[PDB]
RNA sequence: GUGAAAUUUUAGUACCUGUGAAGAUGCAGGUUACCCGCGACAGGACGGAAAGACCCCAUGGAGCUUUACUGUAGUUUGAUA
RNA sequence: GGUGUAGUGGUAGGAGAGCGUUCUAAGGGCGUUGAAGGUCGAUCGUGAGGACGGCUGGAGCGCUUAGAAGUGAGAAUGCCG
RNA sequence: GUAGCGGAGAAAUUCCAAACGAACUUGGAGAUAGCUGGUUCUCUCCGAAAUAGCUUUAGGGCUAGCCUCGGAAUUGAGAAU
RNA sequence: UAUAGUUGAAGGAUUUGGAAAAUUCCGCUAAAGAGGGUGAAAGCCCCGUAGACGAAAUGCUGACAACACCUAGGAGGAUCCUGAGUACGGCGGAACACGAGAAAUUCCGUCGGAAUCCGCGGGGACCAUCCCGCAAGGCUAAAUACUCCCUAGUGACCGAUAGUGAACCAGUACCGUGAGGGAAAGGUGAAAAGCACCCCGGAAGGGGAGUGAAAUAGAUCCUGAAACCGUGUGCCUACAACAAGUCAAAGCUCGUUAAUGAGUGAUGGCGUGCCUUUUGUAGAAUGAACCGGCGAGUUACGAUUGCAUGCGAGGUUAAGUCGAAGAGACGGAGCCGCAGCGAAAGCGAGUCUGAAUAGGGCGAAUGAGUAUGUAGUCGUAGACCCGAAACCAUGUGAUCUAC
């Protein structure tokens, strides 16, 4: 049959123009009294997926 | 060529001879034979479909 | 070519590897699998993306956004592609098709200015960026959203 | 006269003191010993028979208990036909 | 092709290149003046392996090039004899 | 006559066709087993690990570290004094 | 048209054999050189094949005839009709890819319960407006699924431990109260010509003589491997502690694919099997009595990388139609690539964040793809093979034992 994509990954990630994967950040929904303003200012910028994670993740997102 | 049926009948049964019409030549027919004996009419008809 | 002297092209066919056929081949006796463990069993292994029991990377990250149901995507053609027409032609979505430049015009054509035109076209399309229309009109033509 | 069995890597299959997966017929150094059998005894072959029943594990089972969780047959109480 | 210099222990495992079995196609062959199979020999190649000769045997079988695989056995307290 | 989510028990977890903490037969069924056993031809080149971190994790796994094959790249980035 | 049938071309000698279809000469035939048989391998010997011909009877399928049924316009808009315990709503369940969810639509149980063309339902809670339909009555060919069976065939499918469990009198013998479980076992020769007669012996069996190309092809019958059991001989062996060989070597006995020959060997040095699992094994850790046969990374569909070929800012068709189960043309729905950024509205070689033209993120700046073949890895499928204790759902047992 066909391969099924991981529907939980696809709701969380997107594919950039040179093949990468933009991602959101953690520690960004919850107790902000436990973290500094500089931390929460700098946890507002997106990032990318690392090479260890991508090697193990590649096949689940092949089609979207 | 075409409904040249007397010729195809006469050429059957000879153990060195194969008979094909000009709308039904394959790659495997031409490679296996040593020569091709084609009539003038059939030659133009092949030139019409290979274009 | 004769049917008793066939030869494929070099590098085009390779043979095959058969495991479990003696020691000297390199892959007898466990056939490349190492010693014991879950990965040495027939049908052994863990599912894709599994990580032991640590929280998997997809599950620490938050979800994001929504899909719009009236989304419009267009079928860009820039400015070099309008150089393969004669000086004065009235390029249009049916003359773009039937040259194969655009097949599958999603929600209509949109012209983009990247980067250089020298013709006398009169372009008919659904959308124009500010610089596409501009450079089209410098070279000396006209636009019409339609 | 008739006629099995469990067992079995191949065997021309000694003793002492050592060595060694730390208790050797088979390895070292010695000591003893012509070749082939019969009737008897059980010290060794970690002798045979039974992939330890003792102990721990498998995010194994199964039977049992209850003020462990989540359900339910049965019994009861109200509304409505 | 010559000549120099350097190298060539190996378990898990990666990479390369080959030997042999059965069947398909095309080509060129052998066979009751004896095919396959079996048995013996003091033969050849770096290895898997290849020939030639005797005896047995009685009807089928090699070689070249390409293709396809139920394609190689010493072990599972394996299964049948 | 009483039948397996069952029967029968002067009560022993006792009996229900030489086996009963839940009979026998067929099917789901090639149940599942992070465990144990086995896995069949040849030569040439290279050649590990037995560690860190996280883990209902500790004889399993994942990412890094350590092996092998193919490419790219400015160098004079590597090593030993 | 199905179910019996008819007719159907063309060869002799020679060599080797028991026997030719083989060999060598010289001929003929083909709308027939597909296949099977015959004392070995046949276009021309036999059965057939290509082509031509045929049905008393019964059954099927067409066509055209009869017979049976069914089917008309224009206008009006006074009034009447158009499927009721129904649509629908509350409560409880289920079906829709949709797990109560913001839950439209379709069903079942229970209770409540419309309107009538100035009407009624739907467009995914709900309302207004616009648009598309007219429930609560019935039937209907084809295009799609399957093969116990009959005819005609086909296979880079098996060839007697294979292929059906079963090539043979097989669901048999055998096992169980029963439901149920379930095998082993093919081959003389061209032709039985299958050994008349004699001799030893109760017979079995054997030796002659005969058959036959061959009997060491004699019915336990083609070939006839190994384990295992014997008989005969060249060389060694009764003072010797041996994982059984290997290297050195006198004597004796032979004489080969002819070369730095072959068998045996007193005596001397050295030397703790094979496999598995282990930090580590001769292991007193694990497996194997021996010999033979069988017995384990495969395929389908997807995803990715390397190699190879054709086209190249492009590449390529799917289902389907004609065609020999084929090649070999039609078919452009569709798929990938050619532009990105942003949650989105959107903007575009740029865009998002931001008051910012600042800075920063991701992109551009000549920067190659696509179809197919082949090999390496992965996913879904039993997915390299063998191995539980158990769980569930139909059925069969009180001829033993308990009451």
């Amino acid at each position: 049959p066909k391969q099924k994509t991981h529907r939980g990954l696809a709701k969380r990630v997107k594919r950039t123009g040179g093949g990468g994967l933009k991602r959101g950040r953690a520690f960004t929904s919850h107790r902000f009294h436990g973290k500094t303003k500089k931390q929460r200012r700098q946890l507002r910028k997106a990032s990318m997926v690392a090479k260890g994670d991508y090697k193990r993740i590649r096949q689940q997102l092949a089609r979207m | 060529e075409n409904g040249n049926d007397f010729a195809a009948l006469s050429a059957r049964n000879l153990p060195n001879v194969s008979v094909v019409t000009s709308d039904n030549v394959s790659v495997l027919d031409v490679v296996s034979a040593n020569k091709v004996l084609a009539t003038q009419t059939a030659l133009t008809q092949i030139e019409e479909v290979l274009a | 070519m004769k049917l008793h002297e066939l030869k494929p092209a070099e590098g085009s066919r390779q043979v095959r590897n058969r495991v479990g056929r003696g020691t000297s081949s390199g892959n007898g006796k466990t056939a490349g699998r190492g010693q014991k463990g879950q990965k040495a069993r027939s049908g052994g292994g863990v599912r894709l993306g599994f990580e032991g029991g640590q929280t998997p990377l997809f599950r620490r990250l938050p979800k994001r956004g929504f899909t719009n149901i009236n989304r419009k995507d267009y079928a860009v053609v820039n400015l070099d592609t309008l150089n393969r027409f004669e000086d004065g032609t009235e390029v249009t979505p049916v003359v773009l098709k039937e040259a194969g430049i655009v097949k599958n015009e999603k929600a209509g054509i949109k012209v983009l200015a990247d980067g250089e035109l020298t013709k006398k076209l009169t372009v008919k399309a659904a959308k124009f960026s500010k610089s596409a229309q501009e450079a089209i009109e410098a070279a000396g033509g006209s636009i019409e959203v339609i």
